[PDB]
RNA sequence: UACCUGGUUGAUCCUGCCAGUAAUAUAUGCUUGUCUCAAAGAUUAAGCCAUGCAAGUCUAAGUGCACACGAGUGAAACUGCGAAUGGCUCAUUAAAUCAGUUAUGGUUCCUUUGAUCACUUGGAUAACUGUGGCAAUUCCAGAGCUAAUACAUGCGCCGCGUGCAUUUAUCAGUGGUGACUCUAGAUAACGCCGAUCGCGCGCGCGGCGACGGUUCAUUCGAAUGUCUGCCCUAUCAACUUUCGAUGGUAGGUCCGUCGCCUACCAUGGUGACCACGGGUGACGGGGAAUCAGGGUUCGAUUCCGGAGAGGGAGCCUGAGAAACGGCUACCACAUCCAAGGAAGGCAGCAGGCGCGCAAAUUACCCAUUUCCGACACGGAGAGGUAGUGACGAA
RNA sequence: UUUACUUUGAAAAAAUUAGAGUGUUCAAGGCAGGGCCCCCCAUUGAAUACCCCAGCUAGGAAUAAUGGAAUAGGACCCC
RNA sequence: CCGGAGCGAAAGCGUUUGCCAAGAACGUUUUCAUUAAUCAAGAACGAAAGUCGGAGGUUCGAAGACGAUCAGAUACCGUCG
RNA sequence: UACCGAUUGAGCGGCUCAGUGAGGUCCUCGGAUCGGCGCCGAGAAGACGAUCGAACUCGGUCGUUUAGAGGAAGUAAAAGUCGUAACAAGGUUUCCGUAGGUGAACCUGCGGAAGGAUCAUUA
RNA sequence: GGCGUGUUGGAACAAGGCAGAGUAAGGGAAGUCGGCAAGUCAGAUCCGUAACUUCGGGAUAAGGAUUGGCUCUAAGGGCU
RNA sequence: GCAGCCAGCUUAGAACUGUCGCGGACCAGGGGAAUCCGACUGUU
C-alpha cells in the first residue's frame, strides 16, 4: 500500500486466460502499456497457451529476444506486452497475421492471417482534447494519439489508422444501425447492429443491440465498439460472429460432430 | 454585514451582475437571478457543481446561517423476520438564501457538491410547499 | 508532523474516533506562509510528486492591475492598511491575499500620463518642474493628435480615487496567495469595493 | 431422511430440563500394511531470540590502463534503476477497516505504449598507487593522479521585429460537458529549448537504434469523498466547544476539498429510528460448518482490502515510504568492549527458549510460476521440492 | 403529485459452492484430450446459474401512503 | 332490607337529608367526521399494615403483664392493655 | 463457593489536566571554510523563535485484575439436639401483603384470598 | 493640625539577652512529650473541585493557569 | 430615522515590551485522610 503493485497472484487473474491452478502461484502480470490490465492478454500466454509455440516462461523470451513478434508492426521484447483488443499481431517470419479478437463469449481467440486487413484497425475515440491556437486532439484505443482530427468526428465514434502512417484513413459515425462488438462483461464479442440510445443527464447512457438473430439487450453507452457501417464489417471475424449459441445449441452441435468424426 | 468584501471572483465589479449555473433540470428561478446576497456556496451565486448524486429530504431545523437540517428516511430489510425497520439518516445541507418558505415540513431535493464544511456535501435545489396555508 | 487529516477530529455527533493507522506522509502540513515585506526572500519545496512549491518569505514589489482601466504594473507594496481576517496581519505586516494594502501610484501615473495626457495626480497649485513632463503637452502630429481627443472625454475618474493620487498611495489588494504562488500579485480597489474597505480603515484609525 | 429415546409416579397423562443421538474442529488416548491429495506456533506470549539467508543488478550500446587472462569478456570502481513489491502476523480498529456503490468538474505519478520536443568550453572524484588513526563495526582520515547520460555553463504598439513555463487583472466567443469560474482566443503585465553512447559505408552528405527533457496522453496503480450495510451492553441517556464541537466570512495549509488550521461571528451539530460510553476469545469481506424451509455458528488462516513490524513519535531519499530485512530520538529489552566507545530489531525463511491442551527441517534448487535491474546470461527462503505429519479428504 | 412493492438487462471480484462439458485406471480432483502415418469436439475446450441489502436500468398501477381547487393567488382558452 | 343485583380504570363503594361536579348503558333521520387501537419514556389512583405532624382514644387490640394447659406455650383459651 | 470489609488498599492496564521535554522539520540568524579574486558566490558547526512530538515526573478519570484481620450468608455432607411449623379439620384451616414480637420452626393484629372443610340453608 | 520619640545625654558594638515574627548551603521533624516555634499558602481573575451529608453543606475542598509596563481595539450611556 | 454634542467608569480581546519579572512594598486561608468529645452560635 505504500506504492505500485508488481505481483499478480494466478487466481487473481482474469478469467479470461484459463491457467493452470497446479502449477503456479502467480499469474503473468502483463506490463503496463496502452491497455487496461483487465482488459488485454499478456505476450506470453498468446505465444506459450494459445498457440503452443512456448513451452515455459523462458522459451517465450526467446521469442521476443530474437525480434520475431511484432504487435503492429514494431517489434516488442517485453514478453508482458498488453496486447488488447484490435491490437494486430503480425509475425513476418512465419506469415502468420494475429489478431486477438473476442469470441462469442469473453476470450482472446487465435484469429489467423488477414494480411490485406492486418495492415490497419479499428480504435475508439475518448475525448476531443483542444491544445494550443486551437488544435484538437483524439485519444484512440490503444494509447495511440492522433492530432488533427476531422470536426465532424464526435467521442464516440471509431476510425481505422494504418499501421505504418498512422493516419484516419475512415471513420464510421455513432447512430442507430451500425454494426457494433459490445464490450465490459456479459456482452464481449456479442456482434449485433446498435438500435436505440436512451440518455441519462449526470450518468451513464443506455443503448441496445440487437445481435443476428434478434438477440436484443441493454447495455451502457461506454461499453459500444463499433466496427462496421451499418451491417458489414471491416476486418475479417472469428467462427461466429455474435450469434451466441446457448447452452443447449452448443450441446447439439458437439454430438452430430463428434458422432461423424 | 459581514467583514470582507462580498464579490463574484468570475465578473468583474461596476466601473465608469450576478453568475448563476446549476444545471441538471434545476436552473436558476427568478428569484436568484437578480438577488440581493452573496455567498461562495450558492448552488447559483457560488462555486459548485452537482457531481455525485441526487436525493431528497425534508427539513427539520432552520438555526444555522445558510444551513438546514434535513431528514432523510428509509426502511432497512431484515432478512430473518421478513421485514423492516425504520431508519433515518440526518444530513446538514447548504441553504442558497434565495429560496424561500422552507420553514418546516418542506420537501427539498439536494445535489452532491464538493466538500463545503465539515459535514455539508450537499446543496438545496429544489423546495415545495406542503398543504398548509 | 503537521497534518490535515479527518480521523484526529471528533464526528458529526461529537463521538471521538479512534486513528485507523498512524501518521501517513500524504496528509502532510506545512508552516503558514506570514509572508513579510522584504527583498527577494523565496524557498523552493519539493511537494508531491516531484515538483517545486515556491514559498515567499518576504516580498517588497507587486504585480497589481488597475480595475477600472486596462493596466497591469509591477508597484513597490509599502504597507498593509486593513485585513478582513483579522487585525494581526496587518500589525506584523503579513502580505496574504484578500488584504488590502496601500502600493505606491508611480508606474500607474507614468502610463496614465502617456496615454492620456492629462494630469491627475498633481498638487493642485504646482506646476510640472521637470523637464520631462513638458513632454506630454506639447504639440504632435494629425495622427497622433486625432487619438488622444477620444481619450481625453472618457477620462474622469472618481474622487475617492484621484485623492489618493496625491499621496501616491493607492488602495490595492493581493488577489493572489503569496505563500503558494511566490508572487503578491493583485489588483487596484474601485468603485463600491474601495467605498467598503475605506470605511473599515476610517473605524479602525479612528 | 421435515426422526427422536431413557429419567419425577403405586401406576397415568403433562409441563419441563437433564442425559442419550449425529456431524463439525482443536487437543488427546490406543492403534496404524498401501496409494493419491493436503492443514500444519492462529488460540496462552504482536512473548523473547543464538547462527545463516531472504535485493541487488552489465548489455553489441552512460564511464572502462586488476596486466588475473590477452584488440577483446574484463574483478573492483563511479553513474542509472529497484529495494515503497512479495512475505509474515491480526496487535490495533465497531460507519472505522471492509463490501457493494461511485466522485475526483475536489488529485497526482516511476516504468510501459503513443505523442510531442550554443563545434560539445569547465574541475574535480571513486576504484587504485602511497602514508595512517581506533580493542572493535558495512568506521574512515591525509596526500597524489585519472572519466560523466553525476555536477556547472509572423504581428500588437508604434525607428523595424518573429519560440516560452507560470501568476494575477480585463475583454470576447475553437472543440466540448447533464451542468465549468472547462478546453481555446485576446488584452495589460510577469529551473523547456539534446555540450550524450554501439555494430557499421560512399565521397559538404543521408538512411538503422538507445538514453533524456518540456507541457497534454495512456497505463500499472494510489489518495480522499457520496449512498447502503457491524456483534454485545441502558447496572452507558443525553452528548459534542473555557484547545473546533455545528455552521457562517476571509485566509492559511496541502496535489487538491474541507475546522485541516488561524481569525472574526452564529449557538449550533448528534440523540430512544439507541447518539455517546463500555466490552469483544473483533482485522472486514469473498467464504466455512451445520441445516426441510426459516435459521444457528464460524471466518487468525494461502484471494482481495486494510493494519503493523518491541512500544510510540519525528524524518531522509524517491515518482511513490512517515519505510523500520532505511534512518533520528525517547521508552522497553539486549550484545561486544581495552570501560574510551560501538552496534541492535526473525508478527521474513529454518531453528531455540518461553508459553501452553495445542501446532514440522538450522533440509534441496531459480526449472516451473513469475517478479526486480544495465538484463537472453545475473538475483529472488516470493516461490518450487523433499523430510516430519493419523488436521482432514479420496 | 412522488414513494414502497414485482419483473428485465449491464453492474452485483476470481477461488469456493451450485453446475454444463472431459473415463485424472475409478474417485477426491484437474481444465485437460479419444482416434486417422498434419487435417479431425466442423483454425480440438468454453457454459450458465446464484451474487442477499443499497444504488443504477426498462414496465405495471393491485395493495398501502402521499397529493392537485373551500377567503379559489383554481384548470383551460382569451387579447 | 343486601341478592351470585348495580356502579367505578382499579383499589373500592350500602343510616337519613342537603350540597357539589362526574359516568356507563339506552333513546335519537342531532352534531363533529377518522379525529383510531395498543402503548417504551412519564403520570394519576391504589385495600391494609407502617411512617411523620394534630385531635380523639368506645370497642378491639401488635407489643406487654397476668391467669390456665403441657414434658416444655415466649401461643391458641382467659382477664387487662 | 461468592458477598461485606478498615487497610487511609494494591501489585496490574487505557485515554487525558498541568508541567518538563529529547529528536526532527521549518524559520530567523550565524559564517568554520574552499572556488573565484579585494567584492560577488557556495557554505558546515552552532543559536533565537515557531511547529510536530516521543518520553519522564505528578494528578484527574475510566476500564480491568487482585491482597485483606474480621463479619455475615448460601450450598453440599451426617440429617446429631430441640420442639412440631406444614401435608387428613394436621389437631389454632392454609396462605398473601404489612407490622410488631418470639430459642426455633412460628405467634398476633389489620386488610385480604380459597389454592377451604361452604359452589346450597329456606317467609 | 499636633509633636520631639514619651522620667536623661555622650562614647563604644564583648559575652549573654530581648526584638527584627533577619538570613542561611545540603538534608527536611532525624529535634521534641508533642511540628512548640515560624515556615509554607495567601489578593484578584479564569478554570477545576471529591468522601460524606440533616441535601442546606462540605468549599476559598483539593488541584491548576494568569497577574507588570506601554500602545490600541471592542462593548457597556446621557442630552438637543 | 439619525446627526450633532456631552459624560464617565468598568469589562473583554490583541499587539509590543523588560532580567519570565509583575496581588514586586503593604495587605493577605497551608492542605489532606481519620479517631474521641460536645450538635451548632452562645457561656464560664
Ligand atoms: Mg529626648
Ligand atoms: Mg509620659
Ligand atoms: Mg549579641
Ligand atoms: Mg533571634
Ligand atoms: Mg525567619
Ligand atoms: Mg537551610
Ligand atoms: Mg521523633
Ligand atoms: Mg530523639
Ligand atoms: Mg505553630
Ligand atoms: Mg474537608
Ligand atoms: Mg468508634
Ligand atoms: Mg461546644
Ligand atoms: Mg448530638
Ligand atoms: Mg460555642
Amino acid at each position: 500500500a505504500r506504492g505500485p503493485k508488481k505481483h499478480l497472484k494466478r487466481v487473481a487473474a482474469p478469467k479470461h486466460w484459463m491457467l493452470d491452478k497446479l502449477t503456479g502461484v502467480f499469474a503473468p502480470r502483463p506490463s503496463t502499456g496502452p491497455h487496461k490490465l483487465r482488459e488485454c492478454l499478456p505476450l506470453i500466454i498468446f505465444l506459450r497457451n494459445r498457440l503452443k509455440y512456448a513451452l515455459t516462461g523462458d522459451e517465450v523470451k526467446k521469442i521476443c529476444m530474437q525480434r520475431f513478434i511484432k504487435i503492429d508492426g514494431k517489434v516488442r521484447t517485453d514478453i508482458t506486452y498488453p496486447t488488447g483488443f484490435m491490437d494486430v499481431v503480425s509475425i513476418e517470419k512465419t506469415g502468420e497475421n494475429f489478431r486477438l479478437i473476442y469470441d462469442v463469449k469473453g476470450r482472446f481467440t487465435v484469429h489467423r492471417i488477414t494480411n490485406e486487413e492486418a495492415k490497419y484497425k479499428l480504435c475508439k475515440v475518448r475525448k476531443i482534447l483542444i491544445g494550443t491556437k486551437g488544435i484538437p486532439h483524439l485519444v484512440t484505443h490503444d494509447a495511440r494519439t492522433i492530432r488533427y482530427p476531422d470536426p465532424l468526428i464526435k467521442v464516440n465514434d471509431t476510425i481505422r489508422i494504418d499501421l505504418d502512417t498512422g493516419k484516419i484513413t475512415d471513420f464510421i459515425k455513432f447512430e442507430t444501425g451500425n454494426m457494433c462488438m459490445v464490450t465490459g462483461g456479459a456482452n464481449l464479442g456479442r456482434i449485433g447492429v446498435i438500435t436505440n440510445r436512451e440518455k441519462h443527464p449526470g450518468s451513464f447512457d443506455v443503448v441496445h443491440v440487437k445481435d443476428s438473430i434478434g438477440n436484443s439487450f441493454a447495455t451502457r453507452l461506454s461499453n459500444i465498439f463499433v466496427i462496421g457501417k451499418g451491417n458489414k464489417p471491416w476486418v475479417s471475424l472469428p467462427r461466429g460472429k455474435g450469434v451466441r449459441l446457448t447452452i443447449a445449441e452448443e450441446r447439439d452441435k458437439r454430438l452430430a460432430a463428434k458422432q461423424s468424426s | 454585514n459581514e467583514r470582507a468584501y462580498q464579490k463574484q471572483p468570475t465578473i468583474f465589479q461596476n466601473k465608469k451582475r450576478y453568475h448563476r449555473n446549476v444545471g441538471l433540470g434545476f436552473k436558476t428561478p427568478r428569484e436568484a437571478i437578480d438577488g440581493t446576497y452573496i455567498d461562495k456556496k450558492c448552488p447559483f451565486t457560488g462555486n459548485v457543481s452537482i457531481r455525485g448524486r441526487i436525493l431528497s429530504g425534508v427539513v427539520t431545523k432552520m438555526k444555522m446561517q445558510r444551513t438546514i437540517v434535513i431528514r432523510r428516511d428509509y426502511l432497512h430489510y431484515i432478512r430473518k423476520y421478513n421485514r423492516f425497520e425504520k431508519r433515518h439518516k440526518n444530513m446538514s445541507v447548504h441553504l442558497s438564501p434565495c429560496f424561500r418558505d422552507v420553514t418546516v415540513g418542506d420537501i427539498v431535493t439536494v445535489g452532491e457538491c464538493r466538500p463545503l464544511s465539515k459535514t455539508v456535501r450537499f446543496n438545496v435545489l429544489k423546495v415545495t410547499k406542503a398543504a398548509g396555508a | 508532523g503537521i497534518s490535515r487529516d479527518n480521523w484526529h477530529k471528533r464526528r458529526r455527533t461529537g463521538g471521538k474516533r479512534k486513528p485507523v493507522h498512524k501518521k501517513r506522509k500524504y496528509e502532510l502540513g506545512r508552516p503558514a506562509a506570514n509572508t513579510k515585506i522584504g527583498p527577494r526572500r523565496i524557498h523552493t519545496i519539493r511537494v508531491r510528486g516531484g515538483n517545486k512549491k515556491y514559498r515567499a518569505l518576504r516580498l517588497d514589489v507587486g504585480n497589481f492591475s488597475w480595475g477600472s482601466e486596462c493596466c497591469t504594473r509591477k508597484t513597490r507594496i509599502i504597507d498593509v492598511v486593513y485585513n478582513a481576517s483579522n487585525n494581526e496581519l496587518v500589525r506584523t505586516k503579513t502580505l496574504v491575499k484578500n488584504c488590502v494594502v496601500l502600493v505606491d501610484s508611480t508606474p500607474y501615473r507614468q502610463w496614465y500620463e502617456s496615454h492620456y495626457a492629462l494630469p491627475l495626480g498633481r498638487k493642485k497649485g504646482a506646476k510640472l518642474t521637470p523637464e520631462e513632463e513638458e513632454i506630454l503637452n506639447k504639440k504632435r502630429s494629425k495622427k497622433v493628435q486625432k487619438k488622444f481627443t477620444l481619450r481625453r472625454k472618457t477620462a474622469k475618474i472618481s474622487p475617492l480615487l484621484e485623492e489618493q493620487f496625491l499621496q501616491g498611495k493607492l488602495l490595492a489588494c493581493i488577489s493572489s496567495r503569496p505563500g503558494q504562488c511566490g508572487r503578491a500579485d493583485g489588483y487596484v480597489l474601485e468603485g463600491k469595493e474601495l467605498e467598503f474597505y475605506l470605511r473599515k480603515i476610517k473605524a479602525k484609525k479612528g
